[PDB]
């Protein structure tokens, strides 16, 4: 009964998105914070890293019902999709993450922009001194969309949990929406929305039928 | 476990939020009662076409010009261009821009832009809005201010940034109280609601108003701006949840400290929870006023523009606007000299 | 003749800035910060002349243009009385203009990009402020 | 002529205390994304296969959709390893044997 | 003269690495973060000057130069209320632009790539940080 | 006067091994994946100074050397709190790096790559791990 499912959906940014990388990709003469980019496009890209990560310590808020000090130390139902590295049942996790990369590229330049990341110019003002120290952060644009890609597979080991791995990722999804990709979010930052959230067997017979029904629409 | 807050934005007065840059006047034309801003690649674009690429090049370059071919309407004029057509956009003249004529003198040689994302569309960023609620928090909360904030092992004083706890610590539990605390920045708002205020100073000393060479780009009074705020923590919640009560008793002491020493016409009312946002509010605005008095003085006491007693007030100049209430008429500033408290807003928390 | 080739373009650049305007001091009166918005744009007309072809890149390069005239006009440093204008000095001792004159394909454009690349590289190699 | 100046990047991560929120980084090595590379799969036919060829071509190109859908070899729950198998065909380069259907298959499944 | 020979720079490095500046607890100011992109670079040069001829690998050298003269510059470290260049200090101290300006051919390139390594080498025995 | 002889070379590996650091186990702190590429780099040195003649070996023992002190600096364990390098303890007490030094033709190069034969054959003896 093996399948596999592709939760397909387009990450479009409500904030300018910061999610960071060293300087092998940085221009020559930028004091910035640069962003994580494509070696060869140069373009902003999520990586997946970014985005399993988030979303699994959001998840791990909800579904422990223990305080965990490690990844390791996570609830089963969260081992058995996002794996565990000490334990022999859940060594392979159930959900591939994906990098996405910028689809929109077009319809940003249709829109106007010279270059698909912006710098913020921030600064910290002293209490005591009024004396600002400032600061320069690249973003990626507001409006831009990424492809995102996620994929879950069913064994035998899914015989009867494949209803709960559904919820536990539209779970994901939703926190991940009530939340900021990595960044400097507190000051919003990295504020992100899935739009044409659908739910594919790419491999294998299932069915999604009510699975596509709550994706599009509870969201 | 997270609760939301919207939290919406009423200028009472011009709010300028800057990105460093500056608009010359080589690069805005006054007419028709307007400011115009073209794109300057879409101006150049059309300046190729007429074969004027070389003399804009030369009108540009000039470093030095004398007092009138520093004006793009110079180079408009004498060349004999008729369109308007660059793109860009515009600012509705007010009147009270300028305290000389904007097409007479030297008048506006520079306006500071606010700030705009990719798109050219003006905003709020969060950080801004952040700073400004952190500032009442701290004002407010007397573990926060108190002697303890000023680091005094040093050349010179300054804020204790280890007072509130932020940042991971080895082998501890994570404390940082203003990651709980998230604000979102604003959906962008219209160029419509912009307007070219200038920068006055109010002296206790001199009993008047002096003007200054600090023209910004401002939201026009009254401009509803909306909010999201976040909290992740249940002290944090409480701290959000007490916004106002908060920034009233701030302005409390605010008045108390430094505006009761200006007129009672300077100074404006408020019609819901008080807050100073962006540049032109003031020193004490910005600061814990009850530690940074003494030290902020006597960081300037060695420079021309000194600071005496407790400084200036900052009133710019913008257009009178009554408002419909349940209470009646109101005004918002209560001099006929059109003077706002410049940075003044008003805002209301909710619990969405 | 091209003032800028592939065996000059460092070297050029390095005598460019090594002859820019002093302070009495020894700094430079050039920062950063007065020509970030041009290294922008040149970085961001480098990374768009890989993929796309020169002919839909004729409106950047005029706009990077402008940008060059309208940053040298613009920026001034007083000191001493005496009020000099180092975006300007840049260009005219560099020939910035006159090599953006001899941009035709996207070889002349990524010599030009890496021309600026070496013009900041050594500015900031001899104590160049930020 | 892409202009690229290294055919492997360096990814920079890190790992995020569940309790102390301590950031511990981590740079790893990775092979640049558009890159392309020459894939031959040699299928012998005698004969104990006659009667097995298709279904081995069915299970071949099974494989290649599923390793398609998977990620080659790496730390491909977190973003990594994700392959194509572009201008996929099948051609007898001894022997006698018929490939027509067999390239249409592997033209339109892929 | 060359200052790079097949004898010497392995002790030129030795010699270079020794001189590095340090802060008053005795450990180096330099890391190897802040030249990991000129080692990069340089181990890429190395790899693809085996493949093919020193004539059209003069972009690469040239960027290599553009790149060592901005690191040198970019990277500052704030110690003791005093200013320092550690990449700077060691560009000088181990001769790496009077090297460079000797690269002609094949050979030479790959001496300075092995001088590069050496240097890197000879710094992490001596206790260097990451 | 030769540290390395044709008489002694085997003990002072030896002794070399028996004066290695342990773990509180009793374990070596060093394995023999650290030093693999260091005695894949021996071997080949061995193999080719059969018929080459030390001319052409010279660039070879350099980059040895530069192996060795690259091992030296890079490989380093971290156990009960304490930090420590296996390599360069190896190196150190083994005396490689001056043994290196008086590589001058082929008998002592031969001799060097017997003495690092012998210190591989003694720390596997006394339970060196792979």
């Amino acid at each position: 009964t093996f399948a596999k499912i592709k939760f397909s959906a387009q990450i479009r940014l409500e904030t300018g998105l910061h999610i960071g990388g060293s300087d092998a990709f940085a221009a020559i003469g930028a004091i910035d914070s640069p962003v994580i980019k494509d070696p060869i496009t140069n373009l902003p890209i999520i990586p997946g890293s970014s985005l399993k990560g988030k979303m699994r310590t959001l998840l791990a808020k909800v579904y422990n019902e223990k305080v965990a000090e490690k990844p390791s130390d996570d609830s089963d139902i969260l081992s058995r999709l996002f794996g565990n590295s000490k334990d022999k049942r859940f060594k392979m996790g159930r959900l591939i993450f994906r990098d996405a990369f910028l689809s929109n590229a077009d319809e940003l330049d249709s829109l106007g922009v010279r270059s698909y990341t912006e710098v913020k110019f921030e600064n910290t003002i002293d209490r005591i001194t009024a004396e600002a120290n400032p600061r320069q952060i690249e973003r990626a644009i507001r409006n831009s969309t990424f492809d995102f890609e996620l994929i879950y597979e069913i064994t035998d080991e899914n015989e009867n949990q494949v209803e709960e791995d559904f919820k536990v990722i539209r779970d994901g999804l939703k926190l991940l929406e009530l939340d900021y990709l990595g960044g400097s979010g507190s000051r919003g930052y990295g504020k992100v929305a899935f739009e044409n959230l659908k739910a594919t067997t790419v491999f294998g017979n299932y069915d999604v039928k009510t699975l596509n029904e709550l994706l599009t629409a509870e969201v | 476990d997270y609760r939301t807050f919207k939290l919406s934005l009423l200028t009472l007065a011009p709010i300028h939020i800057g990105n460093g840059e500056k608009y010359t006047s080589r690069e805005f034309i006054y007419e028709n009662k307007k400011f115009y801003f073209p794109d300057m690649g879409k101006f150049y674009n059309k300046m190729v076409e007429k074969r004027l690429a070389e003399k804009f090049e030369a009108f540009l370059i000039q470093t030095r010009p004398n007092a009138r071919n520093n004006r793009l309407i110079s180079f408009l004029n004498d060349n004999r261009i008729a369109e308007r057509s660059f793109g860009g956009y515009s600012i509705s003249e007010t009147g009270l821009e300028s305290d000389r004529n904007p097409n007479s003198a030297g008048a506006i040689n520079e306006v500071n832009k606010f700030i705009r994302d990719a798109f050219g569309n003006p905003y709020i960023p969060g950080s801004s809005l952040k700073g400004a609620i952190r500032t009442i928090l701290m004002n407010t909360t007397p573990k926060w201010n108190n002697e303890n904030a000023v680091n005094d092992f040093g050349r010179f004083p300054k804020e204790n940034k280890n007072l509130i706890p932020w940042g991971p610590k080895k082998g501890k539990e994570y404390d940082d109280l203003f990651n709980a605390i998230r604000v979102s920045d604003s959906k962008p708002f219209d160029n419509k609601r912009l307007i070219l205020v200038q920068k006055w100073d109010y002296s206790a000393k001199t009993n008047k108003a002096k003007p200054l060479p600090l023209y910004r780009e401002s939201i026009s009074p009254l401009t509803k701006i909306e909010f999201e705020i976040t909290t992740t923590t249940d002290e944090a919640g409480r701290l959000i949840e007490e916004l106002g009560k908060r920034a009233q008793a701030f302005y409390k002491d605010y008045k108390a400290f430094f505006l009761s020493e200006f007129p009672d016409d300077k100074i404006q009312a408020n019609l819901q929870y008080p807050i100073y946002l962006g540049a032109g509010s003031g020193a004490w605005t910005k600061t814990l006023f009850k530690q940074a008095d003494g030290i902020l003085q006597r960081r300037y006491s060695r420079m021309k523009t000194k600071m005496v007693k407790k400084g200036v007030l900052k009133l710019t100049k913008a257009p009178l606007k009554i408002v419909k209430i349940p209470s009646g008429n109101h005004s918002l500033i209560k001099n006929h000299e059109s003077f706002y408290e410049m940075g003044k807003a008003n805002f209301m928390i909710k619990e969405i | 003749m091209a003032i800028l080739t592939d065996e000059n373009y460092v070297d050029k650049a390095e005598r460019a800035i090594s002859l820019l305007e002093k302070d009495n001091k020894g700094n430079y009166l050039l920062t950063t910060s007065q020509i970030r918005k041009l290294l922008s744009l040149c970085s961001s007309l480098y990374d768009r002349s890989k993929e796309r072809k020169f002919d839909e890149l004729i409106n950047d390069v005029s706009y990077l243009r402008v940008q060059f005239v309208y940053q040298s006009g613009r920026n001034s440093v007083r000191v001493n009385r005496q009020t000099f204008f180092p975006v300007k000095d840049l260009v005219e001792k560099g020939q910035i203009l006159e090599a953006l004159k001899e941009i035709k394909d996207r070889e002349t454009l990524q010599r030009f990009c890496r021309y600026m690349e070496a013009l900041v590289a050594y500015f900031k190699f001899y104590g160049g402020k930020d």
